[PDB]
């Protein structure tokens, strides 16, 4: 690790600076360094880790979709042959994306998940594990595609089971997990009914628990509830 | 594309 | 060069794909590879090169300004000491920026400028040389700061002298050069009057030559004339 | 910040 010589606190400080500067690749590298110190992450630190990689992989996924679209068009009838370049460059971006996903999955496996005993931390990491397997699934086309999809499903399901037992239906982690697992069902598992059912039930159960919340908690929960509604609107 | 967090 | 094994045409094709995917670091690497094949660039290829590096360095400059602002605030009275991290991370971004500038200046020196005989190509490259010395000047604080500033000035002045002799006052390259040299005067050389005079004279001389243009040329020229006006509005 | 191209 190129970050092995830097203090944990300095890596966290720099991650925050990198965020302010919209330098998400640097932010992710700093957070990887922090994780690799081997201490558990606080809530704030878990959020820095997730923001960093979400932004990096988000950019890769957007690029991959642009390139995949061009490639798909090149394989329509009447399309002029332009050689291997579009495929090569899509493969290049794809490989980089896979690399980032493998890096995140690696941090989760060594050793964030196994050390996470509190529900909020364990659910957060298992949601991340489902998310990064989901990104792998989006680009998977070969022998392991079903196993990649199942790895996402398994991680999300474990997270769901803990979240339903240990957290209130308005908990933002529980909500965000449900949002993303619903998208997994719709976009990856070819299960739009499961996606819709999950989003609806999650929204309605949260609605019924809002009365217990402070103004600030209410704000946090309703923000994610609106994303559930936005998806339901898209799908129905 | 649907929302995720 | 990691691009040494790829065909020139394939590098150009991939630069265009990278642009579509907003992958400007890749775009710049592809264009560096293309330049390093040692053939002159066409007009379209010169524009790919400039777009790629402008976007890369533009992002670095924005980040550097965010970090420099934080650093400057940390050195005000009553500011709590937070250690070396802000300076270190500003230095890191700064060094990367300098590296990109040195890379571009290197391509121009080896051997784009010396092979550029037509006015449009020579002015384009010398404008780029002024621009990348200007970015070096923005972060320069030491013994060589005056020489960096003079290197920008010298390149812009050579470009200006050729452009006035060989190109019409509406030529977009001539206009863009004047725009940027005007900003050099205002922001780098502490010469706001020179900046204003240059922008005004350039705008007025272009206005008087618009009658000679097609609709498409008129569109190209007026777009850059509006940037001159925007700056004049900012400065007066 | 002023415009450049
Ligand atoms: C305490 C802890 O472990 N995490 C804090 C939570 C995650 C961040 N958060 C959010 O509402 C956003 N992000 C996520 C929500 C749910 C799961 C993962 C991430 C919602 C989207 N905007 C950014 C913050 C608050 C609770
Ligand atoms: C033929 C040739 O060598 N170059 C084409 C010119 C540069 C691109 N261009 C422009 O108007 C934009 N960029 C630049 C203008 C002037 C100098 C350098 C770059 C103007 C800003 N939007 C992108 C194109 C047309 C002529
Ligand atoms: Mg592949
Ligand atoms: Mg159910
Ligand atoms: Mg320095
Ligand atoms: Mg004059």
């Amino acid at each position: 690790g190129a970050m092995g010589s830097m203090e944990r606190a300095s890596l966290i400080q720099k991650a925050k600076l990198a965020e302010q500067a919209e330098r998400y690749e640097d932010m992710a590298a700093f957070m990887k360094g922090a994780v690799e110190k081997g201490e558990e992450l606080s809530c704030e630190e878990r959020n820095l880790l997730s923001v960093a990689y979400k932004n990096v992989v988000g950019g890769q996924r957007a690029a991959w979709r642009v390139l995949s679209s061009i490639e798909q068009k090149s394989n329509e009838e009447g399309s002029e042959e332009k050689g291997p370049e579009v495929r090569e460059y899509r493969e290049k971006v794809e490989t980089e994306l896979q690399g980032v996903c493998d890096t995140v999955l690696g941090l989760l496996d060594s050793h964030l998940i196994k050390e996470a005993g509190d529900a909020e931390s364990r659910v957060f990491y298992l949601k991340m594990k489902g998310d990064y397997y989901r990104y792998l699934a989006e680009v998977a086309t070969g022998d392991d595609k079903k196993r990649i999809i199942d790895s996402a499903r398994s991680a999300y399901q474990e997270a769901m089971d803990i979240s339903k037992k240990e957290m209130p239906p308005t908990n933002p982690i529980r909500l965000g997990l449900a949002l993303n697992f619903s998208v997994f069902h719709y976009e990856i598992a070819n299960s739009p009914e499961e996606a819709i059912s999950l989003a609806k039930t999650t929204f309605d159960e949260a609605m019924a628990d809002l009365h217990t919340l402070s103004e600030d908690s209410y704000k946090d929960s309703t923000l994610i509830m609106q994303l559930l509604r936005d998806n339901l609107t898209l799908w129905t | 594309f649907p929302a995720t967090v």
